[PDB]
RNA sequence: GUGGGAGAGGGUGGUGGAAUUCCCGGAGUAGCGGUGAAAUGCGCAGAUACCGGGAGGAACGCCGAUGGCGAAGGCAGCCACCUGGUCCACCCGUGACGCUGAGGCGCGAAAGCGUGGGGAGCAAACCGGAUUAGAUACCCGGGUAGUCCACGCCCUAAACGAUGCGCGCUAGGUCUCUGGGUCUCCUGGGGGCCGAAGCUAACGCGUUAAGCGCGCCGCCUGGGGAGUACGGCCGCAAGGC
RNA sequence: CUUUCU
């Protein structure tokens, strides 16, 4: 719609579901995908094939907008992550690059009971 | 494993209370703005122990990053 | 903090000679300088225990010499006191 | 009275003016607190490890100095007014602690 | 005393970056979330994911220890100031000035209480969604007190080494923190492990004694009834001794 | 997932 070629792929891993999210080379979302975005419906939207689904799915959309060069940018801890990272690879766009840039507090707020009792 | 050189071996004489030498002082992050282990800084439970507040306070001066973004992958 | 010379100062103030460094009343003398210095110390900082506990001891530390010399030559005591402030 | 290091990083965008403008100021400020002043070094532009201030670099300064315990804090509460001055840090002076040599 | 030393010991002021939340702008669209699987819930008044700006509270990654400091409870981002303890060297000064300690006074984690302030996150109670035979629970979505600050109070604890304090005496080996020295080692203070002799019901302990001794304090005397009742003292109350 | 008693 707007050509923009090269671009940022997000990958949101989880161990509830992955979501990549294929911006322009400046923090905007170009288009989006998800487990939920493809078929599968909750429990899988992890899975790691969900995982590839949706890279695949994020890629096309965004190359549909004329991109062909990512630089992957990998956050969260989940399953699926590395998978997508190789989706996207398999997929049309070009991976420039890769980049773990999950989020960590340098101790922050108190982690819900869930996530506590660890340290 | 830890089987290679140290941040120590790998360089000569200096103050490791310096905490302008931003130069010498990266040697001793991590691939990311980590401070390294003594086991792999070749220091000493002292020297480790004054490198690490030295390196803080490079970081607050902005001279040294808190955190890096790990490449490849 | 004391500076040496603040410490010196009253070390040579107190000595019962040339040299006298160690002498109960250099002592009581020398405690009764950190003791005032504590004390101001803690009337700013009313929640600095751990540094109460410290003046405590030196109180107690005091007080002991004191007995001593009042035990043994209850001139230099009367006149320590008078001198100091102590009993005050 | 005692030795500190005076750290200060200003605005890296002021014109020759703007800059001695605030040195002029430093100066003063450290002339207001009995602050004497040994030697210094100025490297100004430096490239931070992180954004300061939005801006990716910065202008330092390195005041060796001489001055009354009594005020240290107050010297640096005043140098930090000003909008050009972004960080001050000062600090007791230690003699070095050379390793691997 | 003089000269040196290491430390997350304490109090006050300031200050840094990561993260969470909320708000504002941008870009973008159909879900997100959560689970054993789900649902409650949130999203087209545009959420989730992404970039930028701001606000705020609380906590300080790596260093980090198997480490250090404190009498204990405890104490870790960084800077300054104020202040406690403590170790080594020199043998310089006083000249038994010592040890212990009923009572007293002070301190004392968490929760809790009072007045005021604060409130991002988390979360008793509670409001719901699941599971189940039920589920006044564990799981999931919310959520108030509280958690944070100040000042005052409460004083408990598996407040643990389940080991009172001090001093002297009794093989070593090994690891480590911190000082001194003639520094492939000697010596001093601290932390661990293994072990002589010896001790111990055993397990274990073993120069950091639970060994051999002296001094002082505290405490025990079968279980339940019971840390209850009564009385007294303390507390605003809860409740404590 | 939970998953009592004899
Ligand atoms: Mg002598
Ligand atoms: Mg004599
Ligand atoms: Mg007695
Ligand atoms: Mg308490
Ligand atoms: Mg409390
Ligand atoms: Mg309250
Ligand atoms: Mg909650
Ligand atoms: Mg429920
Ligand atoms: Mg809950
Ligand atoms: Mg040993
Ligand atoms: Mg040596
Ligand atoms: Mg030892
Ligand atoms: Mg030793
Ligand atoms: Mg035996
Ligand atoms: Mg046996
Ligand atoms: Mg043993
Ligand atoms: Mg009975
Ligand atoms: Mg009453």
């Amino acid at each position: 719609k707007r050509q923009v070629a090269s671009g940022r792929a997000y990958i949101h891993a989880s161990y509830n579901n992955t979501i990549v999210t294929i911006t322009d080379p400046d923090g905007n979302p170009i288009t989006w995908s998800s487990g939920g975005v493809i078929g599968y419906k909750g429990s899988r939207k992890g899975t790691p094939y969900a995982a590839q689904l949706a890279a695949l799915d994020a890629a096309k959309k965004a190359m549909a907008y004329g991109m062909q060069s990512v630089d992957v940018i990998v956050r969260g801890t989940g399953a699926g992550r590395e998978q997508a990272i190789r989706a996207l690879q398999a997929s049309g766009l070009q991976v420039k690059s890769i980049v773990d840039d999950t989020p960590v507090p340098h101790n922050g707020c108190r982690p819900k009971k869930k996530f506590r009792k660890a340290s | 494993p830890s089987r290679k050189a140290k941040v120590k071996a790998t360089l000569g004489e200096f103050d490791l209370r310096d905490y302008r030498n931003v130069e010498v002082l990266k040697r001793f992050l991590s691939e990311t703005g980590k401070i390294l282990p003594r086991r792999r800084t070749g220091l000493s439970g002292k020297e480790q122990r004054i490198l690490a507040k030295t390196i803080k306070r490079a970081r607050i001066l902005g001279l040294l990053p808190f955190t890096e973004k790990l490449v490849r992958k | 903090p004391i500076t040496k010379e603040e410490k010196q100062k009253v070390i040579q103030e107190f000595a019962r000679f040339p040299g006298d460094t160690g002498s109960t009343e250099v002592q009581v003398a020398l405690l009764t300088l950190r003791i005032n210095r504590l004390s101001e110390h803690l009337k700013v900082h009313k929640k600095d225990h751990h540094s109460h506990r410290g003046l405590l001891m030196m109180v107690g530390q005091r007080r002991r010499l004191l007995r001593y010399l009042q035990r043994e030559d209850p001139e230099r005591y009367r006149a320590l006191i008078e001198k100091l402030g102590i009993r005050g | 009275m005692r030795r500190y290091e005076v750290n200060i990083v200003l605005n890296p965008n002021l014109d020759q003016s703007q800059l001695a403008l605030e040195k002029e100021i430093i100066q003063r400020a450290l002339e207001n607190y009995g602050a004497r002043v040994e030697k210094v070094e100025e490297l100004g532009l430096r490239r931070l490890a992180y954004p300061i201030a939005k801006d990716p670099q910065g202008y330092f300064l390195w005041y060796q100095v001489e001055m009354p315990e009594d005020r240290v804090n107050d010297l640096a509460r005043e140098l930090r007014i000003r909008d050009n001055v972004r960080r001050v840090m000062v600090v007791k002076s230690q003699e070095p602690f050379l390793a691997n040599a």
